């Protein structure tokens, strides 16, 4: 069993840079190596085979090297969707296996997120449940911090975050992060406010609400 | 009249698998002492009859087959394999009976870096004992290819990468297949006895 | 102009059996070597079973004896049966197109397996209302939540497929319940608040459930 | 030609592991696939499975796949037979033996490794004498109970007393100990004046039992 | 998958005659191909490994005296003996190799046949060493006696004895080609004490009438 390890884990390089991503074997593989590129729901699509060979339709910025048990993906003049996931594969001895893939992020410049807070639905308050809801939109760096307040108070435990992927012509990102509980625990405080962290502002920013207006 | 099993175990140069290396022996005396009794081998995998009986029982021909593979497919050269080699390249019958000896040749057959082929691909597997030695364009489409290699038109045969600094999987090794064919004519090759 | 489409997957328990086919164009499938390789949620390759031109096959050690992949000629298709399924096996799988046992050049869309004992329930839409607060002169944001389904995926649009710009489906993710939940946002000037309507499509097959929800201002 | 060698005698307490060996030694070695069959006390032979040291392919037989693991050092010529979990029904003499080829006689033999599988410990045996009581020539013994593991000793007079003596083969009682007796004949002419002495050494318990048997007072 | 039946599973000859000893295959064993029947005989002497004797059914390994003949086919093979000698008692095995799993027969046990001789009959009371032990052992022992069958029973006041007695025989004497028995009838010091005759009963070929050798606890014997 050959195991591949690929280096770094993850790479943020701006656009126009070059990247370079490594590979290394277990054992010798020899160049029977290939590389592929994975964007966010998509299937891997071939970029390289023989460690040397660009595959059919791939631009001439993406170039193979290295054998034995060293290989070396590199990107001459990064554009906006060369940013995916990129994943090595061995073919000299079975089984064939993958390495567990770098990630390529972009770099553009700082965005601060936009704010935006929902309350529940009654539907979903006859429901017995009560979801509020904060949206951060289109924002860079993807490094933030959401801050639940409940009448003042800082809550914790009762929230989950989800963060979408690089749209690839903004290059963004956008998180919402859903605070969850009970119509009693619900009914049991007044205002509710998320506050906002982040690269992009001078300072946090707060969007709230009181329960029943 | 000594049956001349030197000229294919000490050949200079071996066969590509693909267009393997077949020796008629007939009518001549055969000493397998030299053959079992020798240290130079990595495997020597007899099936049916072993080799240290055979200088006392006699054949109407025998067959002395040698080509180099890699080390990770002379597992493939045996009966009920499966693989490239076994599957399109050589094939061994089930009911094979005979001799399979394989030695390392990184000393001989890698440079700085090679010159064997084997072919990758092929409409089904070979019958026993089958030597295809075309190299017409692989239609893997419903386009015929007019023999220029393009998409879905794939040269068949491919080249072993041998390098002496390969891992030894990966080094080449020269292999000898002895069979012995026994119909009902006169046999004509014979152990000392 | 290759293609390869799978079918097949879903939710079942573990020990159960699945079979996922792949119907392809293009190529001739008699005369290819052919793998099926799975990707767990969030996690690398894995290689599973292959099928040479000749007809020969081989699997991976995880699988051996409990996978089997086979080719149909006549219908041109590539089938992998599944048996005794462990939630291990819970991944996308993909249909490939081998080199000669070599590197996959083409790829299918994936289709999603997810062994569990879970049932299967569908989800319930509410409204993420927009502002009254908003900026008459500015930007606004709604959106719908989708919550407490299993298992994945739930597909969800906007004004059935006209709204696409400005539209965010967030990742599900996987609650304590064991169940999914998910919101989907959009961005849209603010006085477009009376003058177009917005309602989202949430179609989630594995309930067979579908659900086009209003979201409009609140009432003040 | 060529030889096999194996592992010495092995004495264990059920639900431990044990590995055998079996070593091959001379010319046309590389040609040899290596066997493994199992002799229980006073029973056949069993064909166990067949490995090929130099890419240690095996063939197990249905009677004991999972049950053992059949493996090889090529490097240095031995070939491995090994159990995780003993039990004392494995209590056999295991036979390591090879053929230059599959399907082929097995010309080679090892010598033989004895496993014995007991939850019983080591104990030394007691010597008590059998004494003449006879019919004209005069038979006396030694009786060596309660003893284990195998095997015990038993000479008389140091060595020099042979003819006419039957040491016989240990019986297991039901306690999971041996026991054993050696018996003689000799004129009943020399009884009064010959003196007879049964010397028993257990080496697995270091014993050695020196005992006279002579006629009883009575 | 193959299996062998060998026959008979005891044999006893006398020297200088001829043994047979009958292999039957579950399956016909022969590759066509060589024309040759994948059939092995092997000897085995006590305490000693297996010995290759015979291959393909006929062809003798070097070394196997000219007496040793491998004779059939097909299903049926027989392995001979042409005049045997005291050095061929052994049990000898049949096996099949060919295909795996291989396997063996159940072996033959052979023997010297030789003029029927009566067994010497003697009896031992327990010391009282091992009487200060708290166990009691009554040892009888059957010396030199042909045939190996023979039955003997222990009877404590008359009453037959079961499941406290074990016995033991010797491999066959190379000289006289006779046997050696001794049976141990073991019970506790308590159950020893409270009875008087002890005997033991020998019903053999050899002897006319049964033999009956006793002592009395404690009385001189
Ligand atoms: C292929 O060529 C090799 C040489 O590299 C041949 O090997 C040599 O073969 C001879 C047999 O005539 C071997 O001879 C013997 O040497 C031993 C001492 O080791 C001696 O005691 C014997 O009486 C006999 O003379 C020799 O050892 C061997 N050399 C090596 C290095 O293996 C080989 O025979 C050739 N193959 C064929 C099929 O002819």
């Amino acid at each position: 069993e050959i195991v591949l390890t690929q280096s770094p884990g993850t790479l943020s390089l701006s656009p126009g840079e070059r990247a370079t991503l490594s590979c290394r074997a277990s054992q010798s593989v020899s160049s029977y190596l290939a590389w592929y590129q994975q964007k966010p729901g998509q299937a891997p699509r071939l970029l390289i085979y023989g460690a040397s060979s660009r595959a059919t339709g791939i631009p001439d910025r993406f170039s193979g090297s290295g054998s034995g048990t060293d290989f070396t993906l590199t990107i001459s003049r990064l554009e906006p969707e060369d940013f995916a996931v990129y994943y090595c594969q061995q073919y000299g001895s079975s089984p064939r296996t993958f390495g567990q893939g770098t990630k390529l992020e972009i770099k553009r410049t700082v965005a601060a997120p936009s704010v935006f807070i929902f309350p529940p639905s009654d539907e979903q308050l006859k429901s017995g449940t009560a979801s509020v809801v904060c949206l951060l939109n289109n924002f860079y760096p993807r490094e933030a911090k959401v801050q639940w307040k409940v009448d003042n108070a800082l809550q914790s435990g009762n929230s989950q975050e989800s963060v979408t992927e690089q749209d690839s012509k903004d290059s963004t990102y956008s998180l919402s992060s859903t605070l969850t509980l009970s119509k009693a625990d619900y009914e049991k405080h007044k205002v509710y406010a998320c506050e906002v962290t982040h690269q992009g502002l001078s300072s946090p920013v707060t969007k709230s609400f009181n329960r029943g207006e | 009249n000594l049956c001349p099993f030197g000229e294919v175990f000490n050949a200079t140069r071996f066969a590509s698998v693909y267009a393997w290396n077949r020796k008629r022996i007939s009518n001549c005396v055969a000493d397998y002492s030299v053959l079992y009794n020798s240290a130079s081998f990595s495997t020597f995998k007899c099936y049916g009859v072993s080799p240290t009986k055979l200088n006392d029982l006699c054949f109407t021909n025998v067959y002395a087959d040698s080509f180099v593979i890699r080390g990770d497919e002379v597992r493939q050269i045996a009966p009920g394999q499966t693989g490239k080699i076994a599957d399109y390249n050589y094939k061994l019958p089930d009911d094979f009976t005979g001799c399979v000896i394989a030695w390392n040749s990184n000393n001989l057959d890698s440079k700085v870096n090679y010159n064997y082929l084997y072919r990758l691909f092929r409409k089904s597997n070979l019958k026993p004992f089958e030597r295809d030695i075309s190299t017409e364009i692989y239609q893997a489409g419903s386009t015929p290819c007019n023999g220029v290699e393009g998409f879905n038109c794939y040269f068949p045969l491919q080249s072993y990468g041998f390098q002496p600094t390969n891992g030894v999987g990966y080094q080449p090794y020269r292999v000898v297949v002895l069979s012995f064919e026994l119909l009902h004519a006169p046999a004509t090759v014979c152990g000392p006895k | 102009q290759v293609q390869l489409v799978e079918s097949g997957g879903g939710l079942i328990q573990p020990g159960g059996s699945l079979r996922l086919s792949c119907a392809a164009s293009g190529f001739t499938v008699s005369s290819n070597y052919m793998s099926w390789v799975r990707q767990a949620p969030g996690k690398g390759l894995e290689w599973v079973s292959v099928i040479y031109s000749g007809g020969s096959t081989f699997y991976a050690d995880s699988v051996k004896g409990r996978f089997t992949i086979s080719r149909d000629n006549s219908k041109s298709t590539l089938y992998l049966q599944m048996n005794s399924l462990r939630v291990e096996d819970t991944a996308v799988y993909y249909c490939a197109r081998d080199f000669g046992d070599f590197y996959f050049d083409y790829w299918g869309q994936g289709t999603l397996v997810t062994v569990s004992s879970a049932s299967t329930k569908g989800p319930s839409v509410f409204p993420l209302a927009p502002s009254s607060k908003s900026t008459s002169g500015g930007t606004a944001a709604l959106g719908c939540l989708v919550k407490d389904y299993f298992p994945e995926p739930v597909t969800v649009s906007w004004n059935s497929g006209a709204l696409t710009s400005g539209v965010h489906t967030f990742p599900a993710v996987l609650q304590s319940s064991g169940l999914y939940s998910l919101s989907s946002v959009v961005t849209v000037p603010s006085s477009s608040l009376g003058t177009q309507t917005y309602i989202c499509n949430v179609n989630h097959k594995p309930s067979n459930t579908k659900v086009d929800k209003k979201v409009e201002p609140k009432s003040c």
